[PDB]
């Protein structure tokens, strides 16, 4: 019998999107993105459907023998595409979910595997004896993203210091195990099997709706599993292109322009 | 494309609508109707340009 | 009795908008604005609901003794009004109403009158002996507006032409007399009896959509129709301000954002 009031006291193929098209899929947690319901929220939203809703296509990237992998954070890396960077910077409030797509070709005689992992809340290790003294640039590279490396390289600079991240490519950038990333969503494209990769990525947080521009949700990695090699080549290099299309978005509070200083 | 078996790649063939400057490099085309074409799997792609004018017919 | 097939051979108070609120009303030809009907069309269009239909205020100008009018463009005077511009530069096809509201307060010692006229298809004269020579930049002043004069100064330059209007305040700037200018939608405002002025425009055009960058629509004209005077005193300034709201606005045509040379 419960003597107290209180609970706590108690004891216990194509696809088209906007005007885009693309020619398995993988869901994360088997979650398709979804817009904000009836029953949870906190005024009018303004919600694009086409205008923000399409695939935009980052930089290609080269990839090569001692290339150690790539990371780009979300929604950070669609700032400046199109009406959805305006409307996330006219607006205080904003919810989206992603499709990824990656592209990778090669031939028969060539031989690899890339490793493809969408991470929630993805934090990065520093570069300095200092804790947690990243500056906002230099955690929100854009469109180009960043790069990982085989060893810590702590910064000598006391004058000026660098306060940039230092990715471990067998400790994922964060302190864990490489191996065990498969935890996190995640696709494989191999060579000799695919040539392209494909996942969707529902909104994920602790809050309904959340500002976009100091807060990334999403979190990409790319690693390659094995090395690069062609034939009996000295040197091969070949391209990765990446496309990532807002589904469902929506954005509130509107007011006037937010202009963050990038250097 | 008339190339050999064994060769593999990717294009992307983009329609602007007239009004802004034409498209010089793959980021300002992708912006409108663009279609992603992959030789390796089909040798052949088709993209259908739809109406979109402000008058009821164009002069020829 | 018909004899040839084709026909033609046939003998023959608040007002809240938005984010925004405003504290009688003239609609243009009985007609309210709406958005185009599924029996008429040319893709998937963008309606944006409260991120462009808001009110805007346009830079506040002075009435005294010696002004003679103001006019301004639509859509051109709002090319730069937030995700509206934004959408109407990214966008090959656009459509849109209008509300405008006037606003002139004085005491009950002053005296004067002030006709406002919304005008379809509003050309203006130019100010030389070429015709049809006015450039854009200067047909496209953008929210300051133009001045009417009160005679026609021909311009003298011949290397560098000015390639300028030159409205005439009664010739209403196009050759008709000022007085029947009230057969187009208008308002008067006089100090003695209002302080205010609002009137709605729906879309009017030859097409269902038009390009809003090369066309405008509307076209707003204010003069004094009594001189501004107050006791005896020998100056006299007084503030106007304009407010308009989009309303019903759609968008097609999605591509790269045009960027138009404004000197």
């Amino acid at each position: 019998i419960n003597y107290y009031k209180d609970s706590a006291s108690n004891a216990a193929l194509q696809l088209t999107i906007g005007n885009s098209t693309i020619t398995n899929s993988v869901v994360a947690y088997g979650r398709w993105p979804e817009f904000i319901r009836d029953d949870e929220a906190n005024d009018q939203p303004t919600e694009p459907d086409v205008a923000t809703c399409r695939f935009y296509t980052l930089d290609t990237v080269m990839w090569g023998k001692e290339s150690k992998g790539w990371w780009w954070k979300l929604p950070d890396a669609l700032r400046d595409m199109g009406l959805f960077g305006q409307n996330m910077y006219y607006h205080y409030l904003g919810r989206s979910g992603y499709t990824v797509h990656v592209q990778c070709n090669a031939s028969k005689f060539h031989q690899g595997a890339l490793g493809v992992f969408a991470i929630p809340e993805y934090c990065l290790a520093g570069d300095s004896d200092k804790q947690r003294y990243t500056s906002y640039a230099n955690a929100n590279p854009g469109e180009k993203g960043g790069k990982f490396y085989s060893q810590f390289n702590r910064d000598t600079a006391v004058t000026s210091p660098k306060r940039e991240f230092c990715p471990v490519d067998y400790l994922l950038g964060c302190g864990v195990l490489l191996g065990n990333a498969f935890v996190y969503p995640h696709q494989i494209i191999n060579l000799r099997t695919n040539n392209s990769a494909t996942i969707v990525l529902p909104y994920v947080n602790a809050m309904a709706i959340d500002s976009m521009v100091k807060h990334n949700n999403w979190g990409i990695a790319i690693l390659p599993l094995s090395p690069l090699d062609f034939a009996q080549e000295s040197s091969v290099e070949i391209p990765i292109t990446v496309t990532i299309a807002p589904m469902c978005s929506e954005f509130n509070g509107l007011r006037n322009v937010t202009a963050p200083k990038f250097q | 494309f008339c190339g050999s078996m064994m060769a593999t790649g990717k294009i992307l063939v983009a329609y602007a609508p007239p009004g802004a400057q034409p498209p010089t490099s793959r980021k300002e085309a992708m912006l409108g109707t663009h279609v992603i074409w992959d030789l390796g799997l089909q040798s052949s792609c088709t993209m259908v340009v739809p109406w979109i004018s402000n008058v009821t017919y164009r002069q020829t």
